[PDB]
């Protein structure tokens, strides 16, 4: 990302409630109530997985 | 229990695009444009110095109705990767909203 | 020792599970708000995002509710703790919590005795696990979490002789000066010693003396959504566990770690109590020593 200048590939994964399901990786995000925005997303750390939540206000 | 991936907009996809530049210029951000529905953006941390990146991928959900992608890239450190996603994602987001 | 050597040849990395979640607050979060999220998400405490700052600050733990229930106590505004809506961020600046005990947390790669010094030495009871390349709290270690891995490999290896010996012998615990209440006592002096004393529960015992139940920070939290009330009334809201200074180590800790409670109340034959043993209490002795 360098610079500041200007048939959407189809989406089988949408909503959740194993790991591939999720996506490491990508962002995933909670219906925004009460002025509250939730962020979650998970990632690896060498053999490990963690699932993060961050919660934060708009 | 209800959690919903990326973020669902249903404008037409060129303009969604332009929405998302326009914002990223705004949230001062660089990308490069990797093709019409995928770009690489990239954010200067200015207490860190440091970069956060990631990447946008558009999709079609419906036929009227699309999906936003956010994906991330690569004694406490300065420097946060995955708060300063979360963060970067509800930057944008927000200029989005409105 | 033995038990001592594992612990320095152990990563905290180690007791990591393969998949984990991790709740964070944004420290510009409204408390009450916290509260919930800490409720709804099933958990006890959680790291702390600064925005500003760009970093983790430490941790919202049911003590900080507590030192926060207690200022509106002390100015007489009880009436309002539930209805208020300052940010996290406010009050821990209140207290100049971030400068004055500010994050204390550890490598994935660090020793798992590192872990257990580092929790007594400052005197708290979670350490975030943070990976120093990324800055990413990959998790948070317990006394419970460190203790529940060390009796896995206590079980599937030969004991130690000390690991038979009793309490008594041993002389692991606290026995001297228990801060406990009374039946009758008001939750408000509760909150009092809890604030002064910095200790996690308190025996609720009867007139000779035996428990009869015990009373946590969060129960006094929990009730605040009066304050007068009789410990006993305010238990209408809703584990005690006991041990003998006759009972083998090994016995204990089969007991603190099977049991999933937090500590044991030593307790004479006619279950006045005499003394606690704790997590820190065990963890203190096997590895520290
Ligand atoms: N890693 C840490 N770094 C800095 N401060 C911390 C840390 N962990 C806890 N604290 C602070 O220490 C105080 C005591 O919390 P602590 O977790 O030790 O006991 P507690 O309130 O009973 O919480 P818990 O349910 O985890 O026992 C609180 O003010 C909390 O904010
Ligand atoms: N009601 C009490 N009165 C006096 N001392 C106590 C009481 N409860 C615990 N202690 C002692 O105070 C120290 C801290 O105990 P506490 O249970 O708060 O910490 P811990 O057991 O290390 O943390 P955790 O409960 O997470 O294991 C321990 O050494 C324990 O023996």
């Amino acid at each position: 990302m360098y610079h500041q200048e200007p048939a959407p590939p189809i989406l089988p994964l949408q909503v959740i409630l194993g790991i591939s399901h999720v996506m490491l990786n990508h962002l995933y995000a909670l219906s925004i109530k009460d002025g509250v925005m939730v962020l979650s997303a998970t990632h690896r750390y060498k053999k490990k997985y963690v699932t993060t939540l961050l919660y934060k206000p708009i | 229990a209800k959690w919903h991936l990326g973020i669902r907009s249903q404008s037409k996809p060129n303009d969604i695009m332009l929405e998302v530049y326009r914002a990223m210029k705004a949230l001062s951000y660089e990308w490069k444009i990797i093709n019409p529905y995928h770009v690489r953006v990239r954010r200067q941390n200015v207490k860190t110095g440091k970069f956060s990146k990631m990447s946008l991928q558009l999709y079609q959900v419906d036929a009227k109705s699309y999906l936003l992608d956010f994906k991330s890239l690569t004694l406490q450190p300065t420097g946060h990767h995955t708060m300063e996603f979360f963060e970067m994602c509800a930057a944008l987001i927000i200029q989005l909203a409105r | 020792s033995v038990y001592t050597t594992f612990m320095k040849s152990h990563r905290c990395y180690d007791l990591i599970p393969t998949s984990s979640k991790l709740v964070v607050f944004d420290t510009s979060l409204q408390v009450k708000k916290a509260f919930f999220a800490l409720v709804t998400n099933g958990v006890r405490a959680a790291p702390l995002w600064d925005s500003k700052k760009q970093s983790f600050v430490g941790m919202l733990t049911i003590t900080d509710f507590i030192n926060i229930l207690h200022r509106y106590y002390k100015s007489a505004l009880v009436q309002i703790y539930e209805l208020e809506e300052h940010k996290i961020e406010t009050w821990r600046e209140v207290y100049l919590q971030d400068s004055f005990k500010p994050l204390v947390c550890i490598s994935p790669n660090a020793s798992l005795f590192d872990a257990v010094s580092s929790l007594i030495r400052n005197k708290i009871h979670r350490l975030p696990v943070i990976d120093p390349e990324s800055g990413n709290t990959l998790y948070i270690l317990t006394h419970k979490r460190i203790l529940k891995f060390l009796k896995l490999f206590i079980t599937e290896f030969p004991k130690p002789e000390f690991m038979s010996k009793s309490l008594e012998e041993l002389q692991i615990g606290t026995y001297a000066n228990i801060a406990m209440v009374r039946t009758t006592t008001p939750v408000y002096v509760a909150l009092g010693i809890f604030v002064q004393h910095r200790v996690s529960a308190l025996p609720v015992v009867d007139e000779k003396g035996r428990v009869v139940d015990i009373y946590s920070k969060f129960d006094v939290i929990n009730l605040a959504a009066n304050l007068d009330v009789s410990v006993t009334k305010a238990l209408q809201h809703r584990g005690v566990l006991k041990c003998y200074l006759h009972e083998t180590l090994e016995a204990i800790i089969n007991r603190l770690v099977e049991a999933e409670v937090h500590r044991l109340v030593v307790v004479d034959e006619h279950d006045v109590v005499k003394g606690i043993v704790s997590l820190s209490d065990i963890l203190q002795a096997l590895v520290l020593t």
